[PDB]
C-alpha cells in the first residue's frame, strides 16, 4: 500500500538475493585466491559479472522509491546506498573508457618492471624486486637510480591516462550531483537526518586541517630528529636546514618511515622486544598462534571463533604445486561464514598480522545480524581501526609476559619504551603528513583549484611545506609521480588511513579508560576487561546502522575525530625528542639547500 | 547449493496455528496489479535457502519434528509402552493385570 511498505518488501527480498549472490561470487573469489587456475579466474569473473549486473538492475529498481517519503532511518541508509548510481549514470562509451582506463592502469601497475639502462637482459618488478632495495640499500645513486627510473616509466606511461582519469570521473561525480570526485570520497562520512550528529561533507577538510595543526609539531621534531641520523648515516647530502631527501625514506613513495628504524635507533646497545626466537624453541605452530589471538579474543568477552573459521580457512602455505596469494586477508564470504587467508610464518609481524586480521573477523562477526547492506562499518576508517587496536593490544610486553612468549625477568625501563615509541612513530606518525598532502593534492586536482600545466609545480611545493621532503631533481609535467602508488592508480580513497590512525588511538584510549589501566597508554593491555569488551562491542554490534559520530559517541564519548590520544600515546617520546632536539633546529626551510 | 527447500517470505496476513499455505501466486505489495508478472513492486512468495556445507551453525540445514499432542473425546489410542515386572508366583503380592 504505502511508499514505506513496498521499500520494506523490496529490502526484504533484496537482503537474501544479495546474501546469496555475494556469498557465491565471494566464494569463487576465495576459490581464485587459494588456488589460482584458470577456470578459477573465469568462475570469479562469470559471479563477479553477475554481481555486478544484480547490483546494476536493483540499483534500477530502487530509484522509483521516493526518498522523502521514507522516515525510518534504517532503510532511508539501504535505499540511499542502494540508489547511487555509481558509473551508469555516465555515458556507455564513457564508461567503457574508464572502466578500460582504470583496467590498463592495472596492468601497468602490476606488470611495471624497470632496470637499468645498458644492462637489459633481466629486471626486476616492484615487489618484492624494488620493494627490498628501498628497504635495505644505503648507497645514495643506487636508490636514486631505482626512484628515478620508476617514477620516468611509471609516470609517463600513466600521465595521459590520469589526465583522461581526473576528467571523467569529474564528469560521473558531477552527474552524481556531486561538486568534484573528492566530494564523492568524502561522501562517506557524510550523516543526514539525525538531530546534532549530522556530519558534512566539507567539515571533513576542515577536521583534517584542525587535527594535522596538531600532528605538526610532533612530526617537525621527528623529522628533525630523522634529520640528524639521516645526516650522520649521510655526511654531505642532507642539509642542517633543509629538507629530507626523496628516495631515502626507507620505501619506495614514502607511505612509511619502518624502514629507518635501524639507521635512527636510540639506543641499539639495548635490546629489542623480538619473541621470534622463543616461538622457534617452544615449536609454535600458526594453529598455536590464532588459538593465543583467540584466547586474547575470549579474555576481553568477544565471542570464540566458529568451527567452521578452523575447518575453512587456509593458515599454512598450501605448496608449490598449489599457487596462492600471499597477502593475509579476512573473509566474511556471508551467511555466518568467516575465513582467514595467510601464509602465516613464525613470526612477530605474523603474529600481530593474525591479531589484526581476527579483529577484522570479529568486526565482521558482530554486524552479522545487521541486514546486508547494512553489514559494513560506519566509515571506512572503523574498519581498519578495530584491527589495528588488537595489532596495538598484542604488541605489549604485559601481553607477551602473560602469554608466556617473554622472560618473566625482562626489564622494561624507559629506553626501551622510547625506542619502541620512535618505531611506532616511523610507521604510524610518519604516514599522516603524506596521507594528508596526498589527499589534499587530490581534492585540489579534482576541484579544479590546480590547472593541469601546474599539477607538479603545487605538489612539491606541497611536500616541501607539509611532508618536509624535497625532491632530488625538478621534475616536469612529463612526470606523473603521484600514481606511482598502489591506492591512486587503481581508484582507491587514501583518507582511510588517517582516519584510521585517529579512531585507533581514540579507542584504545578509550578502552583503556573502560579497563582501568593506570600507566602509560602505550603500555595498556585490554585483556582480562569484560567491561572494556562490552563497550567495544557496543559499537562493534551496530555495524552501518548508526552515524560514525554517534558510535564515536558510544566509545570515546565524543562526537568529532580528536587527536589528543595520538598525542597522549607519544608524550614519553615527544618530551625524549624536544630533549635530544636542543642543539638542531625543529622544522624545515622549502628551499634548494640540500639538493636540487 | 542445494535450491529444493524453499520458505514463503510474503503474504497479506499472518497464518493461523497449523495451516499450509503452498499458493504460488504474485505477491502484491503495491495498489497495482502484478498480472502474474514479477515486475515493479510485486514479487515472488516463495524464495529458496542455497543449502551448502560450508554455511555457519546459524545458517546450517535444521531438520525439525514437532509433535502435537491432543486429547479429543474420543478412545485415546497412541499410548506409552508399559513395562512388564517380572511374574512372581506362590507370594501375596500386588497385582495389576491390563489395569
Ligand atoms: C587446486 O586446483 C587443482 C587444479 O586441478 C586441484 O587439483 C586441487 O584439488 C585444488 N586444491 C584445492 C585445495 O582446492
Ligand atoms: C525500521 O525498520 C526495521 C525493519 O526494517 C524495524 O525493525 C525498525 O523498528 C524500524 N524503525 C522504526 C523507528 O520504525
Ligand atoms: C541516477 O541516474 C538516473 C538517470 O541516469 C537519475 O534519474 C537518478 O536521479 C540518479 N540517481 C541519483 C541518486 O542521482
Ligand atoms: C566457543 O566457546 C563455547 C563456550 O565457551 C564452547 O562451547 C565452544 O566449543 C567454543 N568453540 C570452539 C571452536 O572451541
Ligand atoms: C631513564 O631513567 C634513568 C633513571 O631514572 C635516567 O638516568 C635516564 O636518563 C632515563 N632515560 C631517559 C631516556 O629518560
Ligand atoms: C588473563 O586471563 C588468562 C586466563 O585465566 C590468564 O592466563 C592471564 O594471566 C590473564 N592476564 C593477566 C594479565 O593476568
Amino acid at each position: 500500500s504505502t511508499i514505506e511498505e513496498q521499500a520494506k518488501t523490496f529490502l526484504d527480498k533484496f537482503n537474501h538475493e544479495a546474501e546469496d549472490l555475494f556469498y557465491q561470487s565471494s566464494l569463487a573469489s576465495w576459490n581464485y585466491n587459494t588456488n589460482i587456475t584458470e577456470e578459477n579466474v573465469q568462475n570469479m569473473n562469470n559471479a563477479g559479472d553477475k554481481w555486478s549486473a544484480f547490483l546494476k538492475e536493483q540499483s534500477t529498481l530502487a530509484q522509483m522509491y521516493p526518498l522523502q517519503e521514507i522516515q525510518n532511518l534504517t532503510v532511508k541508509l539501504q535505499l540511499q546506498a542502494l540508489q547511487q548510481n555509481g558509473s551508469s549514470v555516465l555515458s556507455e562509451d564513457k564508461s567503457k573508457r574508464l572502466n578500460t582506463i582504470l583496467n590498463t592502469m592495472s596492468t601497468i601497475y602490476s606488470t611495471g618492471k624497470v632496470c637499468n639502462p645498458d644492462n637489459p637482459q633481466e629486471c626486476l618488478l616492484l615487489e618484492p624486486g624494488l620493494n627490498e632495495i628501498m628497504a635495505n640499500s644505503l648507497d645514495y645513486n643506487e636508490r636514486l637510480w631505482a626512484w628515478e627510473s620508476w617514477r620516468s616509466e611509471v609516470g609517463k606511461q600513466l600521465r595521459p591516462l590520469y589526465e583522461e582519469y581526473v576528467v571523467l570521473k569529474n564528469e560521473m561525480a558531477r552527474a552524481n550531483h556531486y561538486e568534484d570526485y573528492g566530494d564523492y570520497w568524502r561522501g562517506d562520512y557524510e550523516v543526514n537526518g539525525v538531530d546534532g550528529y549530522d556530519y558534512s561533507r566539507g567539515q571533513l577538510i576542515e577536521d583534517v586541517e584542525h587535527t594535522f595543526e596538531e600532528i605538526k609539531p610532533l612530526y617537525e621534531h621527528l623529522h628533525a630528529y630523522v634529520r640528524a641520523k639521516l645526516m650522520n648515516a649521510y655526511p654531505s647530502y642532507i642539509s642542517p636546514i633543509g629538507c629530507l631527501p626523496a628516495h631515502l625514506l626507507g620505501d619506495m613513495w614514502g607511505r612509511f618511515w619502518t624502514n629507518l628504524y635501524s639507521l635512527t635507533v636510540p639506543f641499539g646497545q639495548k635490546p629489542n622486544i623480538d619473541v621470534t626466537d622463543a616461538m622457534v624453541d617452544q615449536a609454535w605452530d600458526a594453529q598455536r598462534i590464532f588459538k593465543e589471538a583467540e584466547k586474547f579474543f575470549v579474555s576481553v568477552g568477544l565471542p570464540n571463533m566458529t568451527q567452521g573459521f578452523w575447518e575453512n580457512s587456509m593458515l599454512t602455505d598450501p605448496g608449490n604445486v598449489q599457487k596462492a596469494v600471499c597477502h593475509p586477508t579476512a573473509w566474511d564470504l556471508g551467511k555466518g561464514d568467516f575465513r582467514i587467508l595467510m601464509c602465516t610464518k613464525v613470526t612477530m609481524d605474523d603474529f600481530l598480522t593474525a591479531h589484526h586480521e581476527m579483529g577484522h573477523i570479529q568486526y565482521d562477526m558482530a554486524y552479522a545480524a545487521q541486514p546486508f547492506l547494512l553489514r559494513n562499518g560506519a566509515n571506512e576508517g572503523f574498519h581498519e581501526a578495530v584491527g589495528e587496536i588488537m595489532s596495538l593490544s598484542a604488541a605489549t610486553p604485559k601481553h607477551l609476559k602473560s602469554i608466556g612468549l617473554l622472560s618473566p625477568d625482562f626489564q622494561e625501563d624507559n629506553e626501551t619504551e622510547i625506542n619502541f615509541l620512535l618505531k611506532q612513530a616511523l610507521t604510524i606518525v610518519g604516514t599522516l603528513p603524506f596521507t594528508y598532502m596526498l589527499e589534499k593534492w587530490r581534492w585540489m586536482v579534482f576541484k579544479g583549484e590546480i590547472p593541469k600545466d601546474q599539477w607538479m609545480k603545487k605538489w612539491w611545493e606541497m611536500k616541501r611545506e607539509i611532508v618536509g621532503v624535497v625532491e632530488p631533481v625538478p621534475h616536469d609535467e612529463t612526470y606523473c609521480d603521484p600514481a606511482s602508488l598502489f591506492h591512486v592508480s587503481n581508484d582507491y580513497s587514501f583518507i582511510r588511513y588517517y582516519t584510521r590512525t585517529l579512531y585507533q588511538f581514540q579507542f584504545q584510549e578509550a578502552l583503556c579508560q573502560a579497563a582501568k589501566h593506570e600507566g602509560p597508554l602505550h603500555k595498556c593491555d585490554i585483556s582480562n576487561s569484560t567491561e572494556a569488551g562490552q563497550k567495544l562491542f557496543n559499537m562493534l554490534r551496530l555495524g552501518k546502522s548508526e552515524p560514525w559520530t554517534l558510535a564515536l559517541e558510544n566509545v570515546v564519548g565524543a562526537k568529532n575525530m580528536n587527536v589528543r590520544p595520538l598525542l597522549n600515546y607519544f608524550e614519553p617520546l615527544f618530551t625524549w625528542l624536544k630533549d635530544q632536539n636542543k642543539n638542531s633546529f625543529v622544522g624545515w626551510s622549502t628551499d634548494w639547500s640540500p639538493y636540487a | 547449493g542445494n535450491y529444493n527447500y524453499l520458505y514463503r517470505l510474503f503474504r497479506k496476513s499472518n497464518l493461523k496455528p497449523f495451516e499450509r499455505d503452498i499458493s504460488t501466486e504474485i505477491y502484491q505489495a503495491g495498489s497495482t496489479p502484478c498480472n502474474g508478472v514479477k515486475g515493479f513492486n510485486c514479487y515472488f512468495p516463495l524464495q529458496s535457502y542455497g543449502f551448502q556445507p560450508t554455511y555457519g551453525v546459524g545458517y546450517q540445514p535444521y531438520r525439525v519434528v514437532v509433535l502435537s499432542f491432543e486429547l479429543l473425546h474420543a478412545p485415546a489410542t497412541v499410548c506409552g509402552p508399559k513395562k512388564s515386572t517380572n511374574l512372581v508366583k506362590n507370594k501375596c503380592v500386588n497385582f495389576n493385570f491390563n489395569g
